[PDB]
């Protein structure tokens, strides 16, 4: 049985965040 | 033998056939059969507070036809 | 003509909408302890909903997400009335107003549950955001926002469920798709999704890197123009 | 006196400190206790900031009261 994780796509990020 | 509702925040409804002796990590288990879930990532919430995998749905008088509430930590880069 | 130092709009310029908030709202550190968003690791952060909010520069000036503000690293702030995260009634009543939360770090998708809602997320420093309904003052600048979102939901959804469809089918399952009343829309059309190809894209290819060879997210991709 | 914090996660920290300890201070012993740097910590009591210059006496603290941590994260 195949396991499918929780996921979110990034739409913006700040460069400070590294 | 119980029917019971798992709500995800994007408004999908799970059913899942449990006990009411079950635990909440069989809940999460279950959650994870249906769906793929891994349960590591998964956050169940009754009347407005988080349930522990430790203790029963007696415990929090969670009765047939009870609503959770699913929230994920999701991964994300 | 004077150009934000922020976000660069200029002030002259109609439409410009400054961000109204009631006095009883409190900054986001004192939001976070207040008992009505309790639910009760350090890895683990907070998340709550926040309905009927709003999106501004530290000016004031009510600013769109879609510009690259974020990208650009100018400090965008926003406001709202917080929510428990389980709470589904997006009425600003029975959630504890908020003001100046942020700088947002981050926002994100989520949601590809197959279920009826698309999720935008703010991640600030302190905490975590599900947004549900944007401020009546904020509809108009959100109203594009709201079908990249979605748009990018139903393709991920279906790339998902169907990993060999095709483009064409693609185009089907869009226009097929009923858009919910948020969106103030009637129908899909393939230039719904034509519009955004380079937003869906970009969308899809983070949604593989959290956890792209379809032949339908090839053929997109050289007809996208991206 | 000993004196409780409640943090965001429900995790409850006892803490016995003096009247005449600053929130700096406040904030040098909750570090020990879970390994959290001062200016991650923000620390709340009745809906108040509680600022770093200050003692618990200004902010008439009296004993068994429990504080509210809010943590910054790592980087941002
Ligand atoms: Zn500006």
């Amino acid at each position: 049985r195949t396991k499918q994780t929780a996921r979110k796509s990034t739409g913006g990020k700040a460069p400070r965040c590294q | 033998s119980m029917q019971i509702f798992v709500k995800t925040l994007t408004g999908k409804t799970i059913t899942l056939e449990v006990e009411p002796s079950d635990t909440i990590e069989n809940v999460k288990a279950k959650i994870q059969d249906k769906e793929g879930i891994p349960p590591d990532q998964q956050r169940l919430i009754f009347a407005g507070k988080q349930l522990e995998d430790g203790r029963t749905l007696s415990d929090y008088n969670i009765q047939k036809e009870s609503t959770l509430h699913l929230v994920l930590r999701l991964r994300g880069c | 003509s004077p150009k934000c130092t922020e976000c660069l709009q200029y002030l002259d310029d109609p439409e410009l909408r400054y961000e109204q908030h009631p006095p009883d709202a409190v900054e986001e550190i004192q939001i976070l302890t207040n008992e009505r968003l309790s639910i009760f690791s350090y890895e683990d952060l907070p998340q709550h909903k926040l309905t009927c909010f709003s999106v501004y520069c530290k000016r004031g000036h009510l600013c769109p997400i879609d510009t690259g503000l974020i990208e650009k690293d100018v400090e965008l702030l926003f406001s709202g009335s917080a929510k428990p995260i389980y709470e589904d009634d997006p009425s600003p009543e029975g959630g504890i107003n908020g003001k100046n939360f942020g700088p947002i770090n981050e926002w994100w998708i989520a949601g590809f549950d197959g279920g009826e809602k698309a999720l935008l997320g703010f991640s600030t420093s302190f905490a975590e955001y599900i947004l549900m309904d944007p401020s009546p003052e904020y509809a108009p600048l959100f109203s594009v926002m709201q079908e990249k979102i979605y748009i990018s939901k139903i393709v991920v959804e279906f790339l998902q469920s169907n990993p060999d469809s095709t483009y064409e089918d693609l185009i089907n399952k869009i226009e097929t798709t009923v858009p919910p009343c948020m969106l103030n829309l009637n129908r899909f059309t393939e230039d719904s999704l034509l519009r955004h190809a380079q937003f869906v894209v970009e969308q899809v290819e983070s949604y593989d890197r959290a956890g792209f060879l379809s032949p339908c997210m090839r053929d997109l991709i050289k007809l996208a123009g991206v």
